[PDB]
């Protein structure tokens, strides 16, 4: 029925009006007083040489101390950020991972790929080795992403257009989240956990509430596809990092973009965004072998990270702030300060 | 004048320690022969440029440039000729770094262990630089026929080109000291104008040294291109 | 300076470095290919005669083939085929039979086109397996290859027909000095394919051995 | 089951020899570096000797060394002590203990169940002032140990470890680093104090809690313990 | 495709039905944060080498 269509357009059109009303003020003009970061000097506090391929994803442990990183080597290895030692190397049955993930309380951390399969290990067990403890299948699709909520629920997001929550013990979907139609590439949980945001190759960005499952605000903006995608400390605003060389801030209760991240040298697109403790840097990865750093508040290039020979894949800050870890496509992360 | 070319030998050399130390994560193990090599015509290439100590110093550059060539050339018989497990057994981090440090450590023993004038020095440098010669002509060729069989096998561009002009340019610079050598071997008159022309031969080839080992070679010329553009 | 409990932390890892140098040494010797095609063009037979990617491994005179189909794999290629860069080879299958319709071989010229000239395949040779001998000549002689080609100028043989599409093939790649393509017509069932993989594998390590040595 | 079995004691003449074996079984033994721990028929633990994982370092008490030597046979997942020109001083209980080392593990978690030998006729000081103490049930108690130097480490751990030996069973690892519950350990034990001066708390004391408390120290070797504080009633 | 066409156009209702605030107010509130939880930002205000886990 065209009709139905018709009315989706209406009500697409009366949404955007509906949050038209409310931008009265940019975020730029309200920012205009504030002084400036000046400039963000970061040093490459400590360099880990473990990985042997491509560095895929990376995952602050929440102690900001142990990090898990996945190569396409076939290892996730779990580093002791403060003295460089490898806590422990997982071998993976697939060697084609895309995510990784560090349970808050540190028993478990997961992985996942182009398997289609989000794999837990258990990293405390009485026989000293790391073991696999669920397989979690499903998904037709990779897997782009995954976070954990607590040790008995994780939320992927994978290719085949959807996200999912997981009950680990019994291994079953709880809650399917379809309501993108592209890729799904990224995934963010809130401080509270109790939503989350996903950006997707479809170039929008879509608002789940865990508990009831249901898409509950759709963000636009972007050209290309979004591949990383990351919250505000404060929870009511998230960034978002696409293949259009450009990162925006979206706010939830707005529900429209902020602001916009890009620059006229930069045509490249952006793998990774993470926030500082107090969410005033927006820290985003890039094709140019090197991380930026961007004053969130007021749009302006405040450093840059240029300590990779290859993309920079994937991008963290400790939970206190302290650190930044950056893995890029060469075989090393590094930390900065 | 000649003087010249020891300028360009020194500023070749220089480039290739500096790309294989500004691309370290780029370079492999086979560049560690190539550079230490390099580093061994360095310190030829300066004294020369743009005394006892001058010519026991220069000796050591000397035997070191030519001992570097053994071990690239081995180095590249051994990994286009041998299975990979073989290969990767033998070519260990740590034993990189222990054949070169013996062919420092094996250079600075018979400079210092022997009689100069270049008697038994002179027949053993005969000897040396035929053994030298002999090795790398046979890893070399060895790197061709393979190559040779493999494009015919799968067949059913100068090409081989820099192996070819390493080999020929190694013998025109070294054969001439060779001669002269099993000349001043036996009890025979060696004007001073060959043996001088002779020992600016073997200097001369390490000022090229660094060129024949990484004209060819894509990523050097990536790399030379980037900071040059 | 390191405490007791910090040494043997430090030997830990030392020994999971040990671990991971292993590994990666005997990773480094193995042959990873991947494995292309448009759809039935006979990838199913080739594999046959060695979820989302299936890994299939197989021995050949002492050297190891990881074989990546993707061919299940279905989303956005652009997303993940980059995970693919530093194969040893692209295995590419074309059903040579699949001219008359339905078309079938422009679609899979275009994936080869669009395989061959990826970013992330400049110096990756590809082996171009050409499946369905047999019933592309009986098929040749009742329907006419100008179906697909209105451009082919030739007598309607099983031989100039084959040699003009491998040619097409061949020529679909722009960087003719940085890759080789090699083409194979396989449906003899002889044990000819797998041998076929493999001198092909050797030349493109031997060539890789060459760059790697500055001689190329 | 991540049981050890300790096997090869009995009645040897002084001055002989004896091995003694550990077979593991259970958990990733190569992983695990591996501890001979020595208790006298009416005495305390006196740590023997160590070998790392992977044999890489190995370590032997000042009153053992150059007689003992300790290997283990990974493969066969078997723990070996050689003892030579055995004396009258040796003659003991003999415990396998497994300790794994890395940020945040818990060395020295599971003992065996030891094996009798009995021979026919700069340490940092660990002191256990109180060597008994009557308690009764639903009583809190604490435990006191002190260390000659200071046992806090400038990374910020204070390598003190507490044991618990009840009536005729091996030693169980109640606290490591003074601070950090063992795995299935209840809440009730607590641990806490400075460098130098530490105190094990035991909340709402009942059963299963008598015995004999040891407090160790892992900052350096060789691994000192303490005299054992013992409860009763 | 009526069945998903009627699928969308229910979700963008529950879409239209959100209450939103002004951006100012959205924007303040960013800004309120970041002022507040500015001293506890070592990468925003780099901290001494004392209490630098990461010295180097
Ligand atoms: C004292 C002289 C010692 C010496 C003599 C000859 C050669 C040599 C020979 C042939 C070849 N030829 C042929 C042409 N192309 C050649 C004449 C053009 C220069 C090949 O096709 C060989 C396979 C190619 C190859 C070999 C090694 C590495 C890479 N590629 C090249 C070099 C080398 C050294
Ligand atoms: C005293 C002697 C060593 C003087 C120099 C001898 C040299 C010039 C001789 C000895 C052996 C000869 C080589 C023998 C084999 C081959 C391989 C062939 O594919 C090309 C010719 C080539 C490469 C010859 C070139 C000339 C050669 C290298
Ligand atoms: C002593 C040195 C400096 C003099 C020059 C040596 C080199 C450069 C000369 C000597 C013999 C020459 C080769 C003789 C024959 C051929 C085969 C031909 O198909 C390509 C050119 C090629 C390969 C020549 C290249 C240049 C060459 C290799
Ligand atoms: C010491 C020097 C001056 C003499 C020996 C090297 C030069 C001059 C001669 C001797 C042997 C010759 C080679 C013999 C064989 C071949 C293989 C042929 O397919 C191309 C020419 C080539 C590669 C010749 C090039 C010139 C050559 C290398």
């Amino acid at each position: 029925l065209d009709q139905l269509r018709q009315e989706a357009e209406q009500l697409k059109n009366q949404i955007r009006d509906a949050r038209k009303a409310c931008a009265d003020a940019t975020l730029s003009q309200i920012t205009n007083n504030i002084d400036p970061v000046g400039r963000i000097q970061m040093r490459t506090r400590r360099t880990l040489r473990g990985h042997l391929a491509k560095i895929y994803a990376m995952h602050w442990g929440t102690d900001s101390r142990l990090l898990v990183s996945a190569s396409q080597d076939g290892k996730l290895i779990i580093w002791d950020s403060y003295t460089t030692n490898k806590v422990h190397a997982i071998p993976l049955r697939s060697s084609w991972v895309m995510t990784c993930a560090y349970a808050p309380s540190g028993n478990y951390v997961a992985c996942g790929g182009l398997d289609n399969i989000c794999s837990i290990y258990n990293l405390k067990t009485r026989e000293g080795n790391v073991r696999v403890s669920r397989e979690l299948a499903g998904h037709t699709g990779y897997l782009s992403c995954c976070r954990f909520l607590d040790d008995n629920q994780i939320v992927t997001s994978s290719g085949d257009t959807t996200c999912a929550l997981w009950d680990i013990e019994t291994g079953q979907q709880t809650t399917t989240f379809t309501g993108h139609t592209g890729d799904v590439m990224s995934l963010s949980l809130a401080p509270d956990t109790r939503l989350f945001v996903s950006g997707a190759c479809d170039a929008s960005a879509k608002l789940w509430d865990v508990r009831e499952g249901m898409c509950r605000q759709t963000f636009t903006g972007h050209e290309s596809d979004i591949n990383a995608i990351c919250f505000f400390p404060n929870g009511n605003a998230f960034a978002t990092g696409s293949d259009d060389a450009t990162c925006r801030l979206f706010d939830l209760r707005a529900d429209q973009e902020l602001m916009t991240y890009s620059h006229d040298n930069i045509i490249c697109g952006i793998t990774s965004v993470s926030f500082s403790k107090s969410g005033r840097l927006l820290l985003a990865g890039y094709d140019d072998f090197n991380c930026n750093v961007w004053d969130a508040l007021k749009a302006d290039r405040a450093g840059v990270l240029a300590g990779h020979d290859n993309r920079v894949s994937c991008l963290g800050v400790t939970d206190d702030g302290m650190a930044v870890a950056t893995g890029s496509w060469d075989s090393f992360l590094k930390i900065w300060n | 004048l000649y003087s010249g070319l020891a300028i360009g030998g020194t500023l070749a050399n220089g480039m290739v320690i500096y790309l294989v130390s500004s691309f370290r994560k780029l370079q492999t193990t086979s560049n560690a022969f190539i550079v230490n090599g390099c580093a061994a015509d360095l310190s030829v290439c300066a004294l020369w440029m743009p005394r006892l100590l001058r010519g026991g110093l220069l000796g050591l550059g000397l035997t070191v440039s030519l001992l570097s060539h053994c071990l690239v050339a081995l180095n590249r018989y051994l990994l286009i000729t041998r299975a990979p497990a073989t290969y990767q057994a033998l070519y260990q981090r740590r034993h990189t770094a222990g054949m070169l440090a013996l062919s420092w450590a094996l250079a600075l023993g018979l400079v210092l262990l022997l009689p100069p004038w270049a008697h038994y020095p002179a027949l053993l440098a005969a000897a040396a630089l035929l053994a030298q010669t002999a090795l790398l002509l046979h890893c070399y060729l060895g790197i061709v026929r393979r190559v040779r069989v493999s494009v015919k096998r799968v067949s059913v561009r100068l090409s081989g080109l820099s192996v070819l002009l390493l080999c020929c340019v190694f013998l025109l610079a070294t054969q001439p000291l060779v001669w002269v050598s099993l000349a001043s071997g036996f009890s025979l008159p060696v004007p001073w104008g060959v043996q001088a022309a002779s020992w600016l031969l073997c200097c001369a080839l390490s000022a090229l040294n660094p060129l024949l080992y990484t004209w060819r070679n894509e990523e050097f010329r990536r790399s030379v291109r980037s900071v040059l553009p | 300076t390191l405490s007791a409990e910090d040494k043997a932390a430090v030997e830990r890892s030392k020994m999971i470095d040990r671990n991971l140098r292993e590994d990666g040494e005997k990773a480094a010797r193995e042959v990873k290919l991947l494995l292309l095609g448009a759809g039935e063009s006979g990838k199913s037979t080739i594999v046959k005669q060695m979820t989302g990617i299936v890994e299939t491994h197989f021995t050949f005179k002492d050297l190891h083939f990881k074989m990546f189909d993707v061919g299940g794999q279905r989303s956005e290629r652009k997303k993940w085929i980059h995970c693919f860069e530093g194969v040893t080879a692209i295995i590419f299958c074309v059903a040579l039979s699949d001219y008359d319709l339905v078309n079938r071989m422009h679609e899979s010229m275009k994936l080869f086109d669009s395989i061959c000239n990826n970013k992330w395949f400049t110096d990756t040779s590809i082996i171009l397996f050409l499946n369905k001998k047999d019933l592309f000549e009986e098929k040749i002689k009742k329907s006419p290859l100008t179906i697909c080609y209105p451009e082919y100028a030739g007598s309607n043989t099983y031989e100039e027909a084959a040699a003009y599409i491998q040619c097409q093939f061949e020529d679909l790649n722009k960087r003719k000095d940085t890759k080789e393509i090699y083409t194979h017509f396989t449906c003899a069932t002889d044990t000819k394919n797998v041998q076929f993989v493999f001198d092909a594998v050797t030349d493109v390590i031997i060539k890789n051995n060459l760059k790697d040595c500055g001689l190329f | 089951d991540v049981q050890l079995v300790e096997s090869g004691g009995g009645l040897v003449q002084p001055g002989g020899s004896r091995k003694l074996s550990c077979s593991a079984s259970g958990f990733a033994f190569s992983s695990f570096g591996m501890h001979w721990v020595r208790q006298a028929p009416e005495k305390g633990l006196e740590w023997v000797a160590y070998i790392s994982s992977g044999s890489g370092t190995i370590y032997y008490a000042d009153t053992v060394k150059g007689r003992f030597t300790i290997s283990r046979d990974d493969p066969k997942n078997t723990l070996f002590l050689q003892m030579t020109s055995l004396r009258s001083e040796d003659t003991a209980m003999y415990y396998c203990v497994r300790s794994i080392y890395y940020y945040g593990s818990s060395p020295f978690d599971f003992w065996g169940q030891g094996t009798t030998l009995t021979v026919s006729s700069s340490d940092i000081v660990m002191t256990q002032a109180t060597s008994s103490v009557p308690v009764t049930p639903g009583e809190s108690v604490s435990i006191s140990c002190r260390s000659s130097k200071s046992l806090l480490h400038s990374n910020g751990n204070t390598y003190l470890y507490w044991f618990l030996q009840r009536p005729g069973q091996s030693p169980q690892l109640l606290i490591y680093r003074m601070s950090n519950l063992a795995s299935g350990v209840p809440d009730r034990f607590s641990g806490s104090g400075s460098g130098t001066a530490f105190t094990l708390t035991i909340s709402r004391l009942e059963a299963e809690d008598v015995g004999v408390y040891y407090c160790m120290q892992h900052l350096e070797y060789p691994l000192t313990f303490g005299a054992g504080t013992k409860l009763e009633l | 495709s009526i069945a998903q066409a009627r699928k969308l156009v229910e979700q963008l209702k529950m879409e239209a039905n959100i209450d939103r605030i002004k951006v100012s107010k959205a924007a303040a509130d960013l800004m309120a944060y970041c002022e507040a939880h500015a001293k506890e930002d070592p990468l925003l205000t780099p901290v001494p080498a004392s209490e630098n886990p990461f010295r180097e």
